[PDB]
C-alpha cells in the first residue's frame, strides 16, 4: 500500500 | 532542465523463427524528458496495434518504456523501431536483427 | 524468499498549454509490477497488474485510489511551487519524480527504507539512510528541508517505511508466493556470428530470468576479458521476465579459449558456457 502523508515542498 | 538521449534496443520476446508468431519489442531507456515518439515499422510503414508499458525510471531518474506488438518473422519482411525525442535532430530508425 | 522490496514510482509532467499534469504511478514488489494509475486512463482508479493483488477487497482499492489521487495533487502543487522557487516561466513543461519503498532481508525483517524526489531529472531532496534527516541538492531544496524538519515529515515516513510498508510487503509475498517467491534461473545458450572469414562474434544469452539482477562475464583462458566485449542493458521480455546478452569477437578457430559466466539468484552455482 501507498503511504498517506505526502507533505508539500 | 536536463536532456538525455534515448538508448534503443529492438528485439523479439522469444527466439525468432520464420513463420512462427512472436512479439516485437522496442525498449527505449536512458532518456529525459519523458515525452517521446516510438513507432514499430513493418517494411517502413507504421504498425497500428502497438501497446506500451507504464512509464517508470532508473536510478539516475532517466525514463524507460517498452513498446510491443505481435508479429511473425519472415525471410523478406523488415521490421524496425523509429524513435524521435527532443534530443534527436531527426528520427532514429533501428532495424530488428534477430541475432541481437 | 530471499531479500525483497516494495517500491512505488511516481511521475508528473506539467502541460502548460492546457489542463492538469500527466500523472503516472506504478507499484512493484521486487521486479514485478502489481498496481498502476494513469491520469489519462478511463477508470481513474488504482488498477491491478498481478493476479495475486486482485483478491484484495473493495476497501483496499478505494483506499489506494484515494491515496494515489492525493499523490497526484501533491505533485501538481509541487510543480507550481518549484516553478516559483526556480523563477521559471509558466510556458515550459517540467517534471517531478518520486520513488519510495522498503527492503527486507531473508528473515523478512526491515533492512532499509528510502524516499527520493527529483525535479527536471535531477536530485532535489531525499531522505537519508537514518530515516531522520534530509539531503537537499540545492538551495531551493534547502528551503523544503527546513519546512519538512519543522513539520515532522521524516517521522511519518519512517513509521510508514518501517511499519506499514514492511507489513504489507510480507502480506503480498505470501499471497503471491507462487510467483513472487519463485526464482526463474536464466535459460542460457551461445550463438556464433562470423564477422569475416577468420573472426567471429560469440554471443552469450540469458533469457527468461527473474529477478532482473544478473552478471554475465567473459573469460579467456581463465582470466577476465573486457577487450572487444559488448554487454547490453538488461531488458524486459514483456512477460515479466528479463533478457541480457554479452558478446566477444574472437579469431575463428579459437572459440574454445572463451567462456561465458552467468551469476543469478536462481542459480545455486554460477553457470559456465563454452561454444560447441
Amino acid at each position: 500500500v501507498l503511504n498517506d502523508i505526502l507533505a508539500r515542498l | 532542465m536536463i536532456q538525455r538521449t534515448p538508448k534503443i534496443q529492438v528485439y523479439s520476446r522469444h527466439p525468432a523463427e520464420n513463420g512462427k508468431s512472436n512479439f516485437l519489442n522496442c525498449y527505449v531507456s536512458g532518456f529525459h524528458p519523458s515525452d517521446i515518439e516510438v513507432d514499430l515499422l513493418k517494411n517502413g510503414e507504421r504498425i497500428e496495434k502497438v501497446e506500451h508499458s507504464d512509464l517508470s525510471f532508473s536510478k539516475d531518474w532517466s525514463f524507460y518504456l517498452l513498446y510491443y506488438t505481435e508479429f511473425t518473422p519472415t525471410e523478406k519482411d523488415e521490421y524496425a523501431c523509429r524513435v524521435n525525442h527532443v534530443t534527436l535532430s531527426q528520427p532514429k530508425i533501428v532495424k530488428w536483427d534477430r541475432d541481437m | 524468499a530471499g531479500s525483497h522490496s516494495m517500491r512505488y514510482f511516481f511521475t508528473s509532467v506539467s502541460r502548460p498549454g492546457r489542463g492538469e499534469p500527466r500523472f503516472i504511478a506504478v507499484g512493484y514488489v521486487d521486479d514485478t509490477q502489481f498496481v498502476r494509475f494513469d491520469s489519462d486512463a478511463a477508470s481513474q482508479r488504482m488498477e491491478p497488474r498481478a493476479p495475486w493483488i486482485e483478491q484484495e477487497g473493495p476497501e483496499y482499492w478505494d483506499g489506494e485510489t484515494r491515496k494515489v489521487k492525493a499523490h497526484s495533487q501533491t505533485h501538481r502543487v509541487d510543480l507550481g511551487t518549484l516553478r516559483g522557487y526556480y523563477n521559471q516561466s509558466e510556458a515550459g513543461s517540467h517534471t517531478v519524480q518520486r520513488m519510495y519503498g522498503c527492503d527486507v532481508g531473508s528473515d523478512w525483517r526491515f533492512l532499509r527504507g528510502y524516499h527520493q524526489y527529483a525535479y527536471d531529472g535531477k536530485d532535489y531532496i531525499a531522505l537519508k539512510e537514518d530515516l531522520r534527516s534530509w539531503t537537499a541538492a540545492d538551495m531551493a531544496a534547502q528551503t523544503t528541508k527546513h519546512k519538512w524538519e519543522a513539520a515532522h515529515v521524516a517521522e511519518q515516513l519512517r513509521a510508514y517505511l518501517e511499519g506499514t510498508c514492511v507489513e504489507w510487503l510480507r502480506r503480498y509475498l505470501e499471497n503471491g508466493k507462487e510467483t513472487l517467491q519463485r526464482t526463474d534461473a536464466p535459460k542460457t545458450h551461445m550463438t556464433h556470428h562470423a564477422v569475416s572469414d577468420h573472426e567471429a562474434t560469440l554471443r552469450c544469452w540469458a533469457l527468461s530470468f527473474y529477478p532482473a539482477e544478473i552478471t554475465l562475464t567473459w573469460q579467456r583462458d581463465g582470466e577476465d576479458q573486457t577487450q572487444d566485449t559488448e554487454l547490453v542493458e538488461t531488458r524486459p521480455a514483456g512477460d515479466g521476465t528479463f533478457q541480457k546478452w554479452a558478446a566477444v569477437v574472437v579469431p575463428s578457430g579459437q572459440e574454445q579459449r572463451y567462456t561465458c559466466h552467468v551469476q543469478h539468484e536462481g542459480l545455486p552455482k554460477p553457470l559456465t558456457l563454452r561454444w560447441e
